[PDB]
């Protein structure tokens, strides 16, 4: 049943029949050749993805599905910090909820309702055999049961070893199979001693069994609007992406502007960066953190535009305690971090490092 | 207590300078002034900065990265003073350097040295 | 048996092995209880000093407080706050002087008040616990000023303000009895009752002269504010008890702490905080050894214990170390605390058997004053 | 060094706690931090106030009044610490009391305790000591 | 043969016998000479510190200077003043930080300057003599900054004022060579030459990288400003010599301070100030002992002496105490000074024979830094 | 010659022949029954003395001759402080210079010149025998030699044990002959440990062979003008007594308003007090020092007049380092200082203490 369920997820994953006009599958925006991200050029470059209708742009960068199965279900922990979930704003509890939401989102896959999904599943002979073996006869005639089963299969497929293979250079080095280059070694060391480790390690202390370089928390790091993506998404110039506060049932204004800390695995190959695809380069995303620590004028400047980073989209709730470390990354340590984070690339994506 | 002999880790008393996690500690163990192995005493402020060392754990034969963080904004505790230097590098490699007061990032810009905690932050390599 | 340091190691090893996460953070002191004891370290007149907060039951340091030059510690009887009156300078021991009062939360140890004392009014002396005193409610702190003349500073902890200096005659120490009243001890051998309404001169009434010019009352009497009991040794072991619970001074029958033959064979009190008093037991403890008449400030190796009502020696303790100051917890079946300035160590004994239970070393440079809360 | 034994004055070493003039010294001997028996070290401020004692001079069998004056405005020296109490009285007789920091009248209102000098200011004639 | 405490009790009793009068007063310290020595007590990180000014010839403390939190001492070579960069807080160790420089008269020890450093810019590190440094003419003090980036602050001692911070590359320590120029040691193994005006991106030049990433250069090189000689040991006692006399870096041949057989038998440099250099004799002194490779901050019992031109060993003294720091007077017939942190004691040795001559004890809590003036 | 010289000083001392109109001798203002002070009432009470002409008032209180011979000759010492001399302003080097000046001062003995003095000496048969024996024949015909010899005799007389007998209760206590009363003893202790000893002991440290409770220095303690004496002296309401700066050859303005520290011996019997007799009572004079230390309003008040002390006559060069001791004398200690100071009374003047 575990193999089988996952095998169904695989079929569903690449089936454009789960989109309204049958033009796109999960694999369209979550392309396996590119660490499950979108390689397609839209009105805003690679920043945001184009929907089933061929025009509608999202306001958020499409993230990797690699390692998403490692994220705990959404919850508030004993100290009042939200952890886990799926999407940049945590609006899905887990992989299963999230599958259903993506299928129904009108700016993306855009199925009208659970029943429309059910009809599409019902249309295909291999789905009848496949769903009924796992869920019981006539599952596909119950719009609720069918849809739910579909999401479950998609979820089970993203939990396969294939989405989280733990075969990066970093993984091999921790097994003792290879050594780091001195640059990479220095990079790793900088990463564990500087602020990065306060948000991009699973645990506060201890060793993680399956490290994915995120504590699964919610932070506002004070990013600007990505202007071309915001224009393209057509949400409007007055629109504010509130991050986690957008999740239904979150009312706390202290969450506004906060986004799920992304796993840094495969980061070297999944540009552009942040929740709005605002920076094209990995180096820029690192340099960004210098805005909070450095005294040099160059630190105010986005090296991509040659102009100030820009006002944060949300000016409150900034993670200042973490971000204002009092210590600036010189060019040396930036290069080092780049060498380290590159080591986090899955074996199968190492060829991609070159371009 | 031949101070020049190779340092010998134990995993049985945290308040002693030969406790394994303290292999590059400089200053004072926080457990001795009302903190604990991995927390600051009341009234002090926890820095965000560290120096690391790889310290051998004689219990499991494994080596762990220890990020020493300072508890600041109080005068030096005076209790359980210790100084070890396994893998300690000169100041020009500040990552591994332990004469530096690592109080950066402490609330209220506290920069005075009280004591040092010894949390594990990773497995070494 | 097993030191707190070994148990910690096991706690930590189990945490690692079972993979428990835990956020590094600022701890909070365990709630103040009867067996919490504060030790101050005057540091032989160093410019900066340390107070140590100790769990007397486990023998563990549970926090510390920093202080300036020869600070005055107070501990709220009910447990609700501690405080000191302290002194700093712009350039370590030189430059502009600021005297101030801090009020601290007793579990976070964070200051909840910083109250500047105008015109640097503090009495700079080897620490006497009753040269700065809390009043029954804890709404006022009063402190001693010596220069240009004996005086008493009124500080309002509740409104977080200094209020005024009170004129007093040639008198010493402050033992408050009421929100607006305190006794001091005067040169002429009397006690003065000082009662102040804010707005001009306080009512001053002296008691009767209660000791001769040539009987010497020590710098460190013991006083129980909840009991109204003052216990003042003389250099010889004689004990003046004055009961203040009525509002005015009633003098109890004086009582010898050392027998006639013990005195003749060179026995005398000696140390710093030489005397302790237990409220519920109405029982007195005193540091004694064989010493010359002018070595009254030196460590003693024995404690004696006696009934305050009668004077009957209830036990003699051999302490085992050079003890400078003693005090007791005010719970049932109390602890006898014995602090060695030389050893920098607080020794903690059973106040029934006098057997040493455990000890807390490394308390600064010359620790001298032991304070405890009287919580029931 | 039986700390409780009757104090025994010598007139041969001023840096030791049993030197005769130090019979009621509290703190540190200024001679140990660049002062001298009767002068303050550089940078410190000489107070005008004192506590007296009558100290027996084992050399000439005479008793002399010693007015201890403090050198202030510096942190405690930490060298040659001493505490003797010959004729020392409780605080309420401050003339003879030595827990008090006697830094009154020091230049620049210096009140911190560095060390104590031991000058003779007269020949004794006393009633408690 | 006879102690200075005895010669004063001898002189004192003669004044009292002769009716020789004298005004109690504030001494002047003797004139600064070659044999004067300064010992700093970082106090193991205490919020306030001490410096001891010492006459090496008599082994007498002649004066003291109060400091803040890890102050950096300097001593002007010509004897005209000393100074420190120092740090204080409004509430002992908590509250608002003020970093400042003080200049002192070397005979009165009064401060003649007190220059504030804006935005509390000092590097707080265990004390390294060449983290704060005087230009040769004594007109500028340069201090190192680490947070947020390596930087070097410029303080005008003549106009008594903070000038500017310089941006430098990822480098460390300051060795001034001219009124307007100094060298640093960079992470990358080069030295950086920094040349600076009142404004301008300073001209920054790098030498050859002169050691690999895994040769380790100690926190305490000896630097002689008047010879232009920087003497730099590694963990193994291999020594780099750099000659900055011409104003550019020339490299002398590296010398081994310990033989290959002494290295095979576990001999390493270790301690704090491990190296000293005498200019007139062109001579190197290294603290060395048998020790594990990671015990390089522990004390050492041996000093080895070597000709700087050749590397030829001249002597191997056995110090007979645990020694953390060494230095030398710069006159003919120099004193080898040797500081025990453990003992809080300065031992004063003949540098030629190694014989211990005298000691100065009780130098604080954790004395570590010896400074001498080169007046020759 | 020592006995003889002094014996001649004795005759001269009580001879009114050395005043212009033959009305007064040294003894007139320096009366042996009152510790060699002036007991006579003038326009300003006992504050200032009336001259030979029966109207002229001095501006300064006549001081005791008791113990004057212990004062060193006037000199600047190695640290720039003037010490010694005679008169409240040090204008005379020594006892001998001083005799001459008082003899010539027109508001006092008022002799016209050395020659007029010589004539008066020459007139008397006992002076011819007496001077010629000591100074040679015809000394009295040389106005200079005669005048100088008289001055010398007068000086020699004031050096006799009688003017400085060292027989006070304080002196007896220091020899071990008697004990202090506990009040007196507290007094002495206060005196040696409080600021008083910084100016009213011979030495800085050590033990004086013949203590006279003065270091012979010059200080401005910031006294006010004595209003009635200044009116009486006729110097004018604009006049400023400059103290030491008035001494010829003193040019330094730091000396302005400074006066010779007087010996405290016999102070209990030699009121009123200070250079201008401003305070009638010994207790006041003590209480005056409290103006520099005390925070109580009563300290700003002269208990004699019930009004503020008054502005200093000279507002510069105050001895503030000494006077601002930071410690206030309570009524207890003032009583004690009185008891102590009274023990400084010569044996022969103890009856006067009542
Ligand atoms: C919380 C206080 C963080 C700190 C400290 C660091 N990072 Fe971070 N990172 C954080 C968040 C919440 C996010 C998403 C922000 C958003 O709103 O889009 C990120 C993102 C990155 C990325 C790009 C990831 C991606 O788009 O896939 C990188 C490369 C990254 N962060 C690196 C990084 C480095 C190198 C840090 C130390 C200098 C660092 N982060 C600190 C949260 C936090
Ligand atoms: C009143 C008219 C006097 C006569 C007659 C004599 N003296 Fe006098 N004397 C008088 C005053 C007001 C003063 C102080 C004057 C001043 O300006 O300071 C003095 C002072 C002296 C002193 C100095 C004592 C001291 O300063 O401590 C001496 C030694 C002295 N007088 C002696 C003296 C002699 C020898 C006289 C007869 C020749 C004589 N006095 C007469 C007031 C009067
Ligand atoms: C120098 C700073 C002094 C100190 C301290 C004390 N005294 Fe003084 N005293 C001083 C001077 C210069 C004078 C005369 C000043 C003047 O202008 O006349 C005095 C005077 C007295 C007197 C009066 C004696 C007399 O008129 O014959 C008394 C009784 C006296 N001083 C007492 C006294 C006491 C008790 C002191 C300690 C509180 C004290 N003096 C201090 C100089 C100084
Ligand atoms: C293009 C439009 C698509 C399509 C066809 C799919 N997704 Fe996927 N996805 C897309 C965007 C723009 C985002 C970010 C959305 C936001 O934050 O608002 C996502 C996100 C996910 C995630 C969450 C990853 C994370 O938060 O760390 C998952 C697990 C995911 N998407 C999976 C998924 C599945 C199962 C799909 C087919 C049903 C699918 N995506 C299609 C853009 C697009
Ligand atoms: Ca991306
Ligand atoms: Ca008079």
């Amino acid at each position: 049943a575990d193999d089988a369920l996952a095998a169904l997820g695989a079929q569903l994953f690449v089936d454009p029949a789960l989109s309204r006009n049958a033009t796109q599958s999960c694999a369209t925006c979550h392309d396996p050749a590119r660490a499950f991200t979108d390689p397609r050029e839209g009105k805003a470059g690679l920043a945001v993805s184009v929907g089933d209708d061929g025009q509608s742009h999202g306001d958020r960068n499409t993230p990797t599905l690699g390692y998403a199965a490692l994220v705990p279900a959404f919850h508030r922990d004993a100290n009042g910090k939200y952890k886990g979930g799926q999407f940049w704003d945590g609006r899905a509890d887990d992989l299963k909820q999230q599958a259903g939401q993506c299928m129904l989102n009108p700016v993306e896959m855009a199925m009208p309702d659970r029943a429309a999904v059910a009809a599409r599943l019902r249309d295909d002979p291999a789905y009848r055999t496949g769903f009924e073996a796992l869920f019981g006869k006539g599952v596909l005639d119950d719009p609720e049961r069918a849809f739910d089963a579909a999401a479950e299969a998609l979820a089970a497929y993203q939990a396969t070893g294939e989405f989280s293979p733990f075969d990066s250079k970093y993984d091999r080095v921790m097994r003792g199979e290879e050594k780091f280059t001195p640059l990479e070694e220095f990079g790793y060391t900088v990463f564990i001693t500087w602020n990065c480790r306060l948000c991009h390690m699973q645990r506060k202390q201890g060793v993680a069994e399956r490290e994915t370089f995120t504590n699964f928390e919610y932070h506002n790091i004070g990013l600007p609007v990505n202007e071309t993506a915001r224009e393209a998404s057509g949400l409007g110039a007055d629109h504010v992406d509130h991050g986690l506060l957008a999740r239904p049932g979150i009312e706390d204004p202290a969450q506004s502007g906060r986004f799920k800390v992304p796993s840094l695995r495969n980061v070297a190959v999944t540009g552009p960066y942040m929740h709005n695809g605002v920076f094209t380069d990995l180096r820029t995303a690192i340099l960004f953190y210098n805005k909070y620590t450095s005294r040099r004028p160059e630190a105010k400047i986005n090296p991509e535009t040659g102009a100030p980073w820009g006002e944060p989209e949300v000016a409150r709730n900034l993670s200042l305690a973490e971000l204002q470390s009092g210590l600036m990354l010189d060019d040396g340590r930036v290069d080092a971090l780049v060498a380290f984070l590159e080591t986090l690339t899955d074996r199968r994506y190492e060829p991609l490092l070159e371009e | 207590t031949d101070p020049r002999a190779k340092w010998v880790p134990q995993d049985n008393d945290i308040q002693a300078c030969d406790y394994w996690r303290h292999c590059s500690i400089d200053g004072n163990i926080c457990d001795c002034s009302g903190g604990s192995l991995t927390n600051c005493p009341p009234g002090t402020k926890l820095a965000t900065a560290s120096w690391v060392a790889s310290c051998y754990n004689p219990t499991d034969g494994q080596s762990y990265l220890i990020a020493y963080r300072d508890c600041c904004g109080y005068n030096v505790s005076g209790r359980c003073p210790c100084l070890n230097t396994e893998g300690e590098l000169p100041v020009y490699r500040p990552e591994f350097a332990n004469d530096i007061i690592w109080c950066f990032g402490a609330e209220d810009d506290a920069m005075t040295y009280h004591c040092t905690i010894s949390p594990i932050v990773g497995k070494a390599s | 048996q097993e030191t707190q340091g070994q148990a910690a190691a096991r706690a930590a090893a189990a945490d690692l092995a079972a993979g428990q996460d835990d956020e590094p953070r600022i701890l909070e002191a365990p709630a103040p209880d009867a067996r919490r004891v504060y030790v101050n370290d005057p540091a032989h007149f160093a410019a900066v000093t340390q107070q140590f907060v100790i769990d007397g039951e486990a023998g563990r340091v549970i926090g510390m407080i920093d202080g300036g030059f020869l600070p005055n510690p107070v501990v709220a009887d009910d447990g609700s706050f501690i405080a000191h009156a302290s002194t700093v300078f712009s350039r370590i021991a030189r430059g502009e002087r600021t005297d101030y009062v801090e009020v601290f939360d007793p579990v976070t140890l964070l200051p909840t008040a910083d109250i500047e004392l105008p015109d640097a009014p503090r009495f700079l002396v080897g620490t006497y616990p009753w040269m700065t005193s809390l009043t029954p409610d804890g709404k006022t702190l009063l402190f001693y000023q010596f220069s240009p003349a004996p005086a008493v500073g009124v500080v309002d902890l509740e409104g977080k303000a200094f209020k005024r200096m009170l004129d007093v005659p040639d008198c010493y120490h402050i033992f408050p009895t009421a929100p607006d009243t305190f006794f001091m001890h005067c040169r002429d051998g009397s006690l003065a009752k000082v009662a102040f309404g804010t707005e001009g001169t306080p009512e001053i009434t002296h008691t009767e002269v209660f000791h001769p010019e040539d009987e010497f009352l020590i710098n460190h009497p013991a006083y129980s504010q909840k009991a109204g009991r003052l216990v003042w040794p003389t250099y010889t072991g004689k004990i003046h008890q004055i009961d203040l619970s009525s509002g005015d001074a009633k003098f109890l029958p004086a009582v010898e702490a050392l027998t006639e033959a013990e005195r003749a064979d060179g026995w005398r009190p000696g140390g710093w905080q030489q005397v302790a008093y237990h409220r519920a037991l109405d029982r007195i403890y005193l540091l004694v050894d064989q010493r010359d008449e002018w070595r009254h400030k030196t460590a003693s190796r024995f404690v004696v214990v006696l009934d305050a009502k009668t004077g009957e020696r209830l036990a003699k303790f051999e302490m085992g170390h050079e003890i400078d100051s003693i005090n007791v917890s005010q719970d049932e079946k109390p602890l006898l605390y014995a602090l060695s300035t030389g050893d920098k160590t607080l020794y903690i004994h059973d106040a029934e058997s006098g057997e040493e239970l455990r000890s807390v070393n490394q308390l600064g440079h010359g620790p001298q004053v032991i304070t405890t809360a009287d919580m029931g």
